[PDB]
């Protein structure tokens, strides 16, 4: 697996016309999965990460906006990476972008980062569209390939003991960051509990509690149960994906929870822009906003 | 959905030797999950919100060591729980009879007659293995004068739900 | 900070413990950020527990508590220790885990008394060498650490009885670290180990060895002198052969799992290796032809797994593993099953997803204690007749199968609960499917080729979830086809001809 040159051979495209496909042999894509897979169990379920770093959101399958965040940002490892999950479902190309995403963690392993999110299941993907592309490109066992190497990403991660990054959001059953530690893997999302809850679980302002999400696998939670959470561990930032904001970026309850995605014109229907954030040594964050 | 204030917390204490199933049967619990690796424990602290007969409640559960390597710190941990779970291995016979010998350290700990807890056996699914019997363990059980259950952690599970669903039952009778 | 371009409660337990005299002072799970100066009155206390606490420094009265042997400061947020901690001549337990240490303390490294030492879930990234003077240890456990070498001085540790040094990204071990002589527990799991020192077989009794997800590419001879073995994991390492350790450990081996290793074929040796064996997991590794009776000598085996391999044809020795209770064969290339399947009479779970199946093979009526038939995408063109006579089964699916009609056998499954028959091109099927009251679920997602449904069904009315929303439907009209499964059900109920 050389993955400087399959980097090479998906760099190609850059610049050119969108939706150019590129064709890896499959043996790549099934060696990309098994070997990043050893990276994701060595390292913690709980990442601790050291600035500078440069963080986003979901970027559904959209190969092209893909590239644009590379460019603008800069491409590693001039630069640290942590993407908060669900890259497949939905878009059009999504075999080339988890390729791609997947090769910067094998190569720099202590300066690429990938979470897990809702969209990583086997169930979610069938209906959403990774399964259909799997069939007419490659192959149905590819797919059981990827949803293998899905239940091995890590949950959480924590940023210079100050930034909370999950994609989806808290849960009840979190009182301590020991408790994600003692998550068992590879584990698929069940329908409740504490994992389902980080990649399903979605910010809602009405509530002030908790309360049910519009979909019917997890629930909602308010702006006091992060600040309580903040203030108990002792943080200041909860940076989130899963959703669809228009702007790119949006802020949560007093900022202190920001929520980044990073696909724009979303599957096609969408007028929502992309947005990328970079934070430094003394924790400044900037945002990086790609055109809508 | 889960009650915002005044949830009553259980600390339900899973207590045993080596190999019967004490951490299994509590990650398939809390994850849905059965985990086939075997790794000596020293203390884990889980929790849940659920719902038992129509209440909430917090279901923290502390595995314990059961080596005694790691038991080092055992004993601080049985004497702040409030209900224990004394699961044996039903193919595991020296477990058995080491119930006995937890009944006595639980009464000495708690400095009681009579504390709440259940007898548990576990790996009831290996059928072609088990060795100590439903009523071998109902005589036992009714020795101490406690309740018995029968219970497999691997999926599917049975009656892993009702075993932490019956002692809080229990928990509450008293 | 980021930016954008308890203690009323403890001393009181302090004052309580300090009257009535108890070795045990308690402060766990009350969330202290500083533990008060005040601790150092009670200088008789034989154990202190602090954990689950917001601590970050000890205060540097520690000292004065000499008659102390038990500390507890386990998922703190502590970072150095005071140096006036040395003065504890009598200390002999410390739990330190789950902490934000970067290095071990000086301070650890001067008590002779301890015993037993929790580094664990930490930021060590550097052992020192002056642990010599720590003789009286026996209990060393780092889990969550990155430690990148070992000090040659370990060796030396004879009272050690337990070493954990997992997860710590160790490249080496020291060759002289086979001179305790004391360990029965050594875990090495999750780390990047290369190689392991031969010195390791002096090690007369040790009974668990965690070595699974390290990049090994053999195991030493040497290592075959520990009898005392249970479980021997190899997950995620880099072997291709075994030098015939087995034979000489065939002690109290329990379980063997080579999961996902880089082997083409099974260890050099006599059959006799598995004799005491009871699991293995061969799963993510090219196996190609199993050979002829390797496992006539494992007279107790209840599972085998051979997920993502490339087998071929399983050997003509299949019929003799009546012993053998599960069985796994998915993802992999088998074209023909023998008939020599009929000697398997414990089976009780068959899985045989993705392969290719044209026919299943008549023996298969002969199994009666089968539980789980599995066998999504083999190609199925029709099931043989052979179904009607076994009772016990409870779940299969045909899932990916090109099969059109079902044998008249299908009443007699009465302990039937769970059938996957979609995307498989039915047609028609008996109608002896309402003799089997007990199914619960049942999928024909994705069928062009059937267009009636059975009026015997109707007097199915147990099941529960029904998945239709994508079939034709043809025949029957789309408003009962497209109001729900529920409206169906009473369509059942009462249309129906039956009552
Ligand atoms: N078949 C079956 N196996 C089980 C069951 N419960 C646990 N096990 C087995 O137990 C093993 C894990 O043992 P574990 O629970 O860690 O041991 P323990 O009893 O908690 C004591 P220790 O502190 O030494 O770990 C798993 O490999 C699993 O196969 C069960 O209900 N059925
Ligand atoms: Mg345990
Ligand atoms: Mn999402
Ligand atoms: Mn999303």
């Amino acid at each position: 697996l050389n993955i400087d040159s399959i980097i090479q051979r998906l760099l190609e495209v850059r610049g050119s016309k969108p939706g150019k496909n590129v064709q890896l042999q499959e043996n790549e894509i099934r060696g990309l999965c098994l070997k990043s897979r050893e990276i994701f169990l060595s390292q913690p379920i709980l990442l601790e990460l050291e600035a500078p770093l440069k963080i986003c959101g979901d970027i559904h399958g959209q190969y092209y906006d893909l590239l644009r965040l590379f460019e603008y940002g800069g491409f590693p490892p001039e630069s640290n990476y942590l993407f908060l999950g669900d890259y497949v479902d939905r878009g059009k190309q999504s075999l080339e972008t988890i390729c791609l995403l997947l090769a910067y963690k094998i190569k720099y392993p202590e300066n690429f980062f990938l979470l897990r999110g809702n969209h990583e299941c086997a169930s979610i993907n069938r209906i959403y569209g990774f399964y259909d592309e799997c069939k007419r490109r490659y192959n149905i066992k590819l797919w059981k390939t990827f949803t293998d190497c899905f239940n091995c990403l890590p949950i959480a991660a924590i940023v210079d003991e100050k930034i909370f990054c999950c994609h989806g959001g808290l849960s009840p059953d979190l009182q301590s960051m020991e408790q994600i530690r003692r998550i068992m893997r590879p584990t698929d999302v069940p329908d409740q509990g504490l994992l389902c809850d980080l990649l399903w679980s979605d910010p809602d302002k009405d509530v002030l509690g908790w309360g049910e999400n519009d979909r019917g696998v997890s629930f909602t939670f308010g702006a006091e149960v992060v600040a309580k959470f903040l203030h108990k561990h002792d943080l200041d930032l909860i940076c989130r994906a899963h959703q669809v904001v228009e702007d790119g970026y949006e802020f949560f309850a007093k900022r202190q929870l920001v929520t980044l995605f990073s696909a724009p014109n979303y599957c096609g229907e969408f007028d929502n822009a992309g947005a990328m954030m970079s934070v430094d040594e003394t924790l400044m964050c900037s945002f990086q906003i790609l055109k809508p | 959905a889960v009650p915002s204030d005044n949830l009553p917390t259980y600390k339900l204490v899973v207590v045993g030797d080596g190999g019967v199933g004490k951490s299994a049967l509590t990650i398939q619990f809390f994850q849905k999950i059965f985990v086939p690796d075997y790794d000596p424990t020293i203390e884990d602290s889980y929790l849940k919100h659920t719902e038992i007969d129509n209440q909430w409640a917090i279901l923290d559960v502390l595995d314990t060591a059961g080596q005694e390597e790691f038991s080092a710190m055992r004993e601080q941990y049985m004497r702040t729980g409030d209900g224990f779970l004394i699961v044996y291995s039903v193919t595991d016979k020296a477990s058995f009879e080491h119930v006995d010998r937890f009944h006595q350290l639980i009464l000495r700990v708690k400095d009681r007659e009579s504390f709440p807890m259940i007898l548990v056996a576990n790996k009831v699914d290996l059928m072609h293995l088990r060795k100590i019997t439903r009523e071998q363990g109902k005589e036992m059980a009714t020795k101490h004068n406690i309740p018995y259950i029968e219970t497999s952690a691997k999926d599917p599970p049975l009656n892993v739900d009702k075993a932490f669903h019956d002692l809080v039952r229990v928990i509450r009778q008293q | 900070g980021v930016a954008f371009s308890s203690n009323a409660e403890v001393i009181k337990e302090l004052n309580k413990c300090r009257e009535e005299n108890s070795m045990r002072l308690d402060l766990s799970k009350r969330s202290i950020h500083i533990l008060p100066s005040s601790i150092k009155e009670l200088t008789q206390l034989t154990e202190l527990y602090l954990y689950s606490n917001k601590l970050q420094s000890l205060p540097a009265e520690v000292g004065c508590l000499v008659n102390l042997m038990t500390l507890a400061l386990s998922e703190n947020s502590l970072t150095s220790l005071p140096d006036s901690l040395d003065n504890l001549k009598k200390l002999r337990m410390l739990d330190l885990r789950h902490n934000k240490l970067r290095e071990i303390p000086s301070v650890v490294y001067r008590l002779d008394s301890l015993t037993t030492l929790y580094l664990r879930f930490n930021r060590i990234t550097t052992v020192e060498k002056d642990i010599k003077n720590l003789s009286k240890l026996s209990m060393l456990s780092i889990r969550e650490n990155k430690i990148k070498q070992l000090p040659a001085e370990i060796g030396e540790l004879c009272n050690l009885i337990t070493l954990d040094v997992a997860h710590n990204q160790l490249e080496h071990l020291p060759k002289e670290i086979g001179n305790c002589t004391q360990i029965t527990n050594l875990d090495l799991q999750h780390n990047e180990l290369l190689d392991l020192p031969d010195t390791i077989g002096n090690l007369s009794s040790l009974s668990r060895l965690g070595l699974r997800y390290n990049r090994l590419s053999a195991i030493p001879r040497s290592l075959a002198k520990c009898s005392a073995l249970e479980e021997l994991n190899l997950e995620n390492n880099n072997i291709s052969t075994l030098p015939e350790s087995l034979l000489s450990s065939l002690v109290k081996l329990n379980s063997l799992t080579l999961a996902r290793n880089c082997f083409q074929l099974y260890p050099v040796g006599g059959p006799s290796q598995f004799s005491t064996i009871y699991s293995l997991n061969m799963e993510h590794n090219r196996i190609n032809k199993i050979p002829f009776g390797i496992f006539s000598r494992a007279k107790v085996l209840s599972k085998l797994n051979m997920k993502d391999n490339q087998l071929t044809s399983l050997p003509l020795d299949f019929g003799t593993w009546t012993s053998m209770v599960e069985l796994n064969l998915a993802t992999n290339q088998l074209t023909k099953i023998p008939e020599d399947v009929s000697g398997l009479v414990s089976l009780e779970v068959l899985i045989l997803s993705n392969n290719l199946l044209k026919k299943l093979p008549h023996g298969l009526g002969n199994l009666r204690k089968l539980r789980e038939l599995d066998l999504e995408e083999n190609k199925l063109e029709s099931l043989p007749n052979e179904i009607a006579y076994l009772k016990d089964l409870q779940k299969l699916v045909l899932t990916n199968n090109q099969l059109t009609t079902l044998p008249r056998g299908i009443g007699h499954l009465t302990n039937l609960t769970h059938l996957g028959l979609g995307e498989n091109l039915l047609t028609h099927l008996p109608e002896e499917i309402g003799t089997l009251e007990n199914l619960e679920e049942l999928y024909l997602n994705d069928n062009p080729n059937l267009h009636s449904l059975p009026f015997e069904l109707a007097l199915c009315s147990k099941l529960s979830i029904m998945s239709i929303e994508n079939c034709p439907l043809s025949h029957l009209p789309p408003q009962i086809v497209a109001g729900g499964p529920s409206f169906i059900i009473q369509f059942l109920k009462m249309q129906g001809p039956y009552r």
